């Protein structure tokens, strides 16, 4: 979609805030909600892709100046309402309880070693998105190609900064699951991936370091040839 | 920056604490949570993975120009032999500083970084200011906001990560290390200094 | 600049808040806000680009979610200041005057009958931008041009969704004042000012509208010729 | 919408409300502002100039063809003649919707309006919600903000007024009005028949 998210080539958004040193996790409802990752993920709440497009979701202004891991509840909750298994008036009678009594027990519950091995599983061996396909590569390192200029309002990876630029393809990564329909709810439908460049001045104009290039990675549907 | 919209911080913590603990007590009950689990994945990312695996490949490229090569022909490959992998580096593309190139990396689009390496990113490669700027400006905010001069005339490659393929820099050695063991170049090798946002340490 | 206030074609920014009736003033803070334009503006503050420039500087989460006036406010301190018409500390320090003591009554001043008719003059006969210049005009209605892919850093009209696009001119203006110079603090150096018409296949890629156009303004600079 | 980050309404006031009278204090005393000049721009616009004014202009072309081409060759000078134009509205471009086109003016990069026959914009004109999603999906936009259904087969045209021309909606005279005086073919022009968001009133 085009929201606030994709700010590559944004201006006025202020100088970078870089403490000389910051923990991990700032405050143990951070831990909370990135452990809810593998957690929603596991129950079927949403995918990689879908994950992303819930936060791209996100009121543009809670999420410009929000901790980073209230973006990840946000996605959460979308995703929890989206496939019923997230009750609103039920969360938010919640929320004022804890509100008033914040130091209240959690639920009671047993512990799961399976949760526990699937967390260790998929830290350790990942969770790979290529993918095989029976379509060879439609394209080449050299191939002089041109980015769509196509908007979709669901989720893609489809910055505005690159739409309709020219770019010279470096290389080709295999096939991977496709933002564009898994992202939407569509399944992994999977394209071939490659890598592009884009020079400054064709990104920017003539204010572009004459000197400078941005790599970027898009999907077969998202270049068309230009030059072989 | 100021916004006069924005309660304090303090009242904004308070909020999301409430919600986070509320939303938590419902996926408990359902099963699908745990306070083991919670804890699991902290551990990992607060004491397990980190910045200290790269630096392990970087040191290793740096004295075994043979390991060098598998690293940039195969990055998720090359570092599976150190037993270094894993969820969100599953394809993994080192790339190389050299006189003539440096290399920055950015995800404009979200957050997207290459944890079994460099373990979960700091705040800042996350925020909107850092990412919004790289693509555009890269020479600039290099010296501004690190120190870091580019000289006019080597390219910048600005590698904005919008697939799960990661980047990772492979930044040049230092002089003044020739014959260093590989614990002691480690201590040169910087999270900064793989994401292409500084060079590793002097001296 | 390319800043969040430039928001053609974004998505996700919320529906349409549109009260069944609201009065022109909601509060006497916008009465002063909104009679704070002439007055900063006769005293040299600013001109019209250079006020749109002040606001385009601002917070971005602020600017999506102020009151509109406040911008105006934002503006207008952010002009006093790079003129040093406004000192900042005695300017906090009266804020937090006026905070605890909300109903103090305001300096002692004497009223000018100058300031009225400047007012009257202003709002019945205008502030006219058209100028004359020596230049005939470049571009006539029927060609193709392509818009500007520059990206300048200070104050211009080149809205990001229009960049780089191609385009038929439909009109020619005249000359008028540069908001590239003019907003910069740079002077008038007037060009001439043409609408160009865009059509949404053009602008939003398979998703627009087959049936629909936007017309869009430009300055000579922006536009070069594709075919006439 | 919801943003947890944001104070009540009612602090956000009080915080503008001393940070304009500490403003207003100093630009009094620099002698730029006065009681009596606020008091006038106020009563200028909220009595004085208003949409009351494009409906004259309307109801004359409407049942004057000559007045209306001069309005569509040059609309200044066509406004002038009915003694209405200044400010912000120096330029001022009217354009005809027929049974073939349909327009419809916004101002995505800030909030540009033709101040002498519409007077202040609304704040729906002003806000991004309006002006973000006008010039990408107008069609759809009538329809679910206005109720405005565009047949799919007739064209809009979305103009965005990026300079000082200040653009301005001609709309078709209702069916059933045939030989109405132009006070009474007023009663039908809207502040929304002119920005192109609606017809002029049915009946």
């Amino acid at each position: 979609m085009n929201g606030v998210y994709d700010v590559g080539g944004t201006d006025g958004l202020g100088p970078i805030n870089r403490p000389a040193d910051e923990p991990v996790f700032r405050a143990e409802w951070e831990k909370v909600a990135f452990a809810m990752f593998p957690a929603t993920f596991r129950a079927g709440f949403m995918g990689l892709d879908e994950f992303r497009f819930g936060i791209e979701q996100m009121n543009p202004a809670e999420y410009l100046e929000s901790p980073y891991y209230w973006h990840w509840i946000r996605t959460y909750i979308h995703h929890g309402v989206r496939t019923g298994k997230i009750d609103l008036e039920e969360l938010e009678r919640r929320t004022q309880y804890y509100r008033e009594n914040p130091d209240a027990p959690l639920p009671e519950h047993e512990q799961k070693p399976e949760l526990i091995e699937f967390v260790n599983q998929a830290v350790y061996g990942g969770l790979p998105a290529s993918r095989e396909v029976d379509r060879p590569p439609k394209f080449k390192e050299g191939d002089v190609v041109r980015f769509s200029t196509a908007s979709p309002k669901g989720h893609a990876r489809r910055a505005r900064y690159v739409r309709g630029k020219t770019g010279t393809v470096v290389k080709h990564h295999g096939a991977y699951i496709y933002p564009d329909t898994a992202g939407n709810g569509l399944g992994e439908c999977p394209e071939h991936l490659y890598t592009v460049r884009f020079t400054a001045q064709e990104l920017w104009g003539p204010e572009g370091d004459p000197n400078s290039s941005v790599y970027y990675d898009c999907w077969e549907p998202y270049i068309e040839l230009v030059d072989t | 920056t100021e916004n006069i919209l924005r309660k304090s911080d303090e009242e904004i913590q308070k909020e999301i604490t409430a919600r986070v603990k509320a939303l938590e007590s419902m996926l408990i009950e359902q099963g699908i949570l745990t306070t083991s689990m919670i804890d699991r994945m902290a551990e990992i990312y607060e004491n397990e993975v980190g910045p200290h695996l790269g630096a392990k490949v970087v040191v290793k490229a740096w004295t075994d120009p043979e390991f060098k090569k598998r690293l940039l022909a195969d990055g998720t490959e090359a570092c599976k032999e150190l037993g270094i992998g894993g969820l969100q580096g599953e394809d993994m593309m080192w790339v190389e500083n050299t006189d003539e190139v440096h290399h920055v990396v950015v995800c404009t689009l979200c957050t997207c970084y290459p944890w079994p390496v460099l373990g979960l990113p700091p705040n800042w490669f996350k925020e909107p200011q850092y990412r919004s700027r790289v693509v555009r400006e890269p020479r600039q905010l290099l010296k501004e906001e690190f120190g870091f001069e580019v000289p006019p005339s080597k390219e910048i490659k600005v590698w904005d990560s919008s697939s799960e393929m990661r980047f990772v820099v492979l930044p040049q050695r230092p002089a003044g290390t020739d014959g260093w063991s590989e614990e002691e170049l480690a201590t040169l090798v910087t999270r900064e200094s793989m994401i292409g946002v500084e060079p590793a340490k002097a001296v």
